[PDB]
């Protein structure tokens, strides 16, 4: 359901962060605070808003802009990434602004 | 004093990288630990215009 991007991800500098909320995702870069293992449970400097399956993204930062590429499918096998193709393309290609250097995933 | 500039760095800006980070630089001999000194130096500067 989410993903934070930054150089010390929390605290002393700005980070990134992705949310799905269910409705909408939801995107904000901030000084945010958190702990060392957050959970999703029931100074915003940019701020925006948009087994049985394989859910595929590709992150990546140049030039102060951030871009998200994906595809989402049913599969067969039930163990992990099938073996054979299909692409990748463009959701949002965000001015954020900032470097990075960590990331971490939000169940 | 409403306008300022950043007068040193560990390293220069790739394009369009945005930096406002009020951490102390070090500026020789003095490694800073936190806090101001010779040596050790507050990174921006005011214009004063
Ligand atoms: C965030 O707000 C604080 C004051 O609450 C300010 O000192 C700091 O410069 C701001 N940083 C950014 C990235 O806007």
């Amino acid at each position: 359901r989410g993903w934070i991007f930054g150089t010390t991800l929390d605290s002393k500098t700005q980070s990134l962060l992705i949310v799905n909320n269910a409705t909408n995702v939801v995107i904000k870069v901030c000084e945010f605070q958190f702990c060392n293992d957050p959970f999703l449970g029931v100074n915003c400097t940019f701020e925006y808003v948009s087994f049985k399956n394989l859910r595929e993204f590709v992150f990546k930062n140049i030039d102060g802009y951030f871009k998200i590429y994906s595809k989402h499918t049913p599969i067969n096998l039930v163990r992990d990434l099938p073996q054979g193709f299909s692409a990748l393309e463009p959701l949002v290609d965000l001015p954020i602004g900032i470097n990075i250097t960590r990331f971490q995933t939000l169940l | 004093y409403n306008y300022l500039f950043r007068l040193f760095r560990k390293s220069n800006l790739k394009p369009f990288e945005r930096d406002i980070s009020t951490e102390i630089y070090q500026a020789g001999s003095t490694p800073c630990n936190g806090v101001e000194g010779f040596n050790c130096y507050f990174p921006l500067q005011s214009y004063g215009f």
